[PDB]
RNA sequence: AUAUACCGCCAUCUUCAGCAAACCCUGAUGAAGGCUACAAAGUAAGCGCAAGUACCCACGUAAAGACGUUAGGUCAAGGUGUAGCC
């Protein structure tokens, strides 16, 4: 009957089963041709009450098969979803810049990356198994600056923006021997995770694991070599890449820890000795005790490449440019 | 623009002249030398450790005059830029003075059971815009617990300086400003909110001086 | 923005840092009085690691 | 768990009435009865129709003003008179609402044979009550 | 035909007191955790208890009882997804 039929939100609430249309019908028109001087006309102007012919109506019914169709292409559009480290996969996705503060304070220069996602569960009391999302950014804008920080809430698009908001306030800055690179080649452990990370000069790429190269490209460093070793969590590397690049001598300081000159030779030039750094005020006239040979716990890892011995299908491969 | 009155105490040393109002035989009759037993005796301030007198341990007063004088001359640069000041302390013996103290200059003071993240959180404690205390100053560092108090820790993280009382039991890392001193004695403290007082009402005053001086020019 | 690690350097090594990169927009205002009268020592924190072999705390008896 | 009339809350991003964030035990305490008419009193007569006139209403009003019939109806009745109150948006050309106002004022006259005589008040937005 | 697609109306724990968005901290920034009034990190809109309201009172019995648990129950109240018969 008449009063067997509804409403529209008792019609969807029962179609969509969330629990465990309106835009193109315009008020004024009516299947049999049809017009009326309220609405539907040149308004109070035809003033009078007349129908359409048949044909003409088949001229504008027609019309709404072509909207709606048109309108519905529309919705089956395939969104150009930059590919992070592979498709199906939030690796280095891009979000867009974080989000400004409650008086101002803008981040326009910086940039968000993901890390890694994590579908992360806990039994609880009443419901069971307790999906929540734990995601992982960094944050930096090249020059030097970088963060990073985790989010985790029971939301996709929720937990991002709490990782976004932390992460710009846990900076650090890298410093950099002039923009392209770093110091010294560091090696150092974050608990399990051996990173082996040394100084590359220009043009070299960034031929780093997946992680490291999303997050140079984000402090700026263009291209270092570092082979990550033992166990590779995508948190714990991180936090490994991120104190060694702050614990880092710049050659002002190697200068004024020791007093002496800091000289640099360039293979690519030759002998000239370009000083990077004097000491900042006295000038020590004793010379450096130069003991060859000394006890620095080198590696073997270098030794093998050095002395080239061995040998690996995928030691230098001709990937992408970055 | 008159950063001109801003631009020149810095090149000044002791503007205030604040070494007038302090000095070693003063220090002294206020016992700040004393301290707690050498069994508790932090292993960060041993570099302020005269000796342990059977079994009790003095603090160089040597080294805390070229403290006290580059703190108090911190405290004193301060009021004179305006900025906001705290007194955070949680003996329960001063509890009266260090607020009586803050009523009497024009800063504030905080007491009491410190709310956790009272700095952290100051959006949405306090308002949406809130200015934060640009100094923090600490009479006692250690809790009713004798544990590091917690606005050690978060006046570090969220970047405001802090000077404090450093005593034989408390760690002196997160303190930008150390003055290694007794604190639970109320001889010390009397003095101690003798001259973190004085330094800042000369500072009030020196600013209204040289402000009208421009103005006159 | 702001940077609250309080271990991976002091107050000032940050706020120095991070206006060198130009991410603040303003310094703070106590920034130009440790630029005048540093303390005497650094205030960065360092894990308190507790005294094992033969190895005694460095201060002396009064006598 | 009863569900009669009660807006579940999930999230704060639903915005909610203040006839519809009552449950439905309120009806005297902190609302009141939509329609008005002497039927249900005791013991008098054609109250039987007087519901069929009543949801017959609500159910062509929220028709011939779609998507801007903001809250509920108010269909009173005094004697040969009925009056209806009611709520609308502001966002369709007050030409095509007095049109409207015209047209069902002499459409329901004729078909329940009474003066019907419909009042509107605008609001222009949705008076929301609770964010939940 | 399918309550093992659902709305709609409910049963149960519920004669409960919890659930919670949003931020902050602690765990070397791991799953997670966040209690100490002579107080060591929590703050909290919002929901429910409570409080108000009905009945003969402020008592009482009603009414109320969130989030969830059992693919609880109902296509046979009505509507309706999918598949079917015409
Ligand atoms: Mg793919
Ligand atoms: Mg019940
Ligand atoms: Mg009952
Ligand atoms: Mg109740
Ligand atoms: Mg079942
Ligand atoms: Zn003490």
């Amino acid at each position: 009957s008449f009063f067997t039929k509804l409403t529209a939100d008792e019609l969807w609430k029962g179609a969509l089963a969330e629990t465990g249309l309106n835009r193109g019908q315009i008020i004024g028109e009516g299947r049999y041709g049809f017009l009326w001087p309220g609405l539907n006309v040149p308004l109070m102007k035809v003033q009078t009450i007349a129908q359409r012919s048949k044909e003409e109506q088949e001229k504008v019914e027609a019309d709404m098969i072509q909207q709606r169709e048109e309108w519905d292409r529309k919705k089956k559009m395939k969104v150009k979803r930059e590919r992070g480290w592979s498709g199906n996969s939030w690796g280095g996705i891009s979000l867009g810049p974080p989000d400004p503060g409650p008086c101002g304070e803008t981040y326009e220069d910086f940039d968000t990356r993901i890390l890694e996602v994590r579908n992360v569960f806990t039994m609880t009391a009443k419901e069971g198994r307790k999906k929540s999302i734990r995601v992982l950014v960094a944050v930096g804008n090249g020059k030097g600056a970088a963060g990073f920080s985790i989010g985790k809430a029971t939301d996709r698009m929720d937990a991002f923006r709490k990782a976004k908001n932390r992460a710009v306030h846990h900076l650090h800055y890298i410093e950099r021997y002039e923009d392209h690179t770093i110091f010294h080649d560091i090696s150092l452990r974050f608990k399990r995770t051996h990173i082996k990370m040394k100084k590359q000069p220009k043009g070299y790429g960034l031929r780093c694991h997946r992680a490291i190269i999303t997050i140079c490209r984000l402090i700026g460093i263009k291209d270092m070599y570092a082979k990550v070793s033992g166990s590779i969590n995508m948190l714990s590397l991180t936090q490994g890449l991120f104190r060694g690049l702050s614990r880092q001598e710049t050659h002002q300081q190697l200068a004024d820890k020791k007093g002496l000159h800091v000289v640099e030779i360039r293979e690519e030039c030759g002998p000239l000795p370009i000083v990077v750094a004097s000491p900042r005020g006295p000038l020590r006239k004793d010379p450096e005790p130069e003991d060859e040979v000394p006890d620095v716990k080198l590696d073997w890892e270098d030794v093998k490449t050095a002395q080239g011995m061995k040998r690996s299908v995928w030691s230098n491969l001709k990937r992408a440019a970055t | 623009f008159n950063d001109k009155i801003l631009n020149e105490p810095l090149k000044h040393s002791d503007f205030f002249n604040v070494k007038e109002l302090f000095s070693v035989r003063s220090l002294f009759d206020a016992r700040v030398h004393l301290g707690h037993k050498a069994g508790c005796r932090h292993r960060f301030m041993e570099p302020y450790i005269f000796g342990s007198r059977l079994d009790h341990d003095i603090i160089d007063l040597e080294q805390t005059a070229t403290h006290l004088q580059l703190a108090l001359n911190f405290t004193a640069h301060m009021a004179y830029r305006k900025g906001i000041i705290l007194f955070i302390s949680r003996n329960r013996q001063f509890s009266y003075l260090i607020e009586n103290m803050a009523r009497d200059c024009g800063e504030y003071a905080h007491t009491r059971y410190f709310r956790g993240g009272m700095l952290t959180n100051a959006r949405l404690l306090f308002g949406p815009t809130v200015r934060l205390p640009d100094l923090i100053i600490f009479l006692h560092t250690l809790n009713n617990i004798f544990e590091p108090h917690v606005a050690v820790r978060d006046a570090a993280k969220m970047n405001i300086p802090t000077v404090g009382i450093v005593d034989t039991n408390c760690n002196p890392c997160l303190i930008t400003y150390p003055v290694p001193g007794n604190d639970d004695s109320p001889l010390a403290v009397h003095l101690y909110c003798r001259l973190f007082q004085t330094a800042i009402t000369r500072a009030k005053e020196k600013r209204q001086q040289v402000e009208a001086l421009y103005r006159l020019q | 923005a702001g940077s609250r690690l309080e271990t991976v350097g002091s107050i000032f090594s940050r706020t120095r840092d991070l206006v060198r990169a130009g991410v603040l927009k303003e310094k703070p205002l106590w920034f130009d009085v440790y630029d005048a009268f540093p303390p005497l020592r650094e205030p960065v924190f360092q894990r308190p690691r507790v005294r094992y072999g033969k190895a005694k705390a460095p201060i002396q008896d009064i006598w | 768990k009863n569900r009669a009339a009660r807006v579940r809350v999930s999230k704060g991003d639903k915005p909610v009435t203040y006839e519809e964030a009552h449950a439905p035990h309120y009806i005297a305490h902190r609302k009141g009865w939509l329609s008005l008419h002497t039927g249900n009193l005791d013991g008098e007569d054609h109250a039987a129709e007087r519901t069929v006139e009543d949801v017959f209403l609500r159910k062509f009003m929220w028709g011939t003003f779609p998507g801007c019939l903001a809250d509920q109806l108010v269909l009173k009745r005094r004697g040969n008179q009925l009056e209806i109150c009611a709520v609308v948006l502001r966002q369709l050309s007050p030409h095509k609402y007095y049109f409207l106002v015209g047209y069902s004022e002499t459409l329901l006259s004729y078909f329940y044979k009474c003066p019907v005589r419909l009042h509107l008040q605008t609001v222009p937005s949705k008076v929301v009550y609770k964010y939940l």
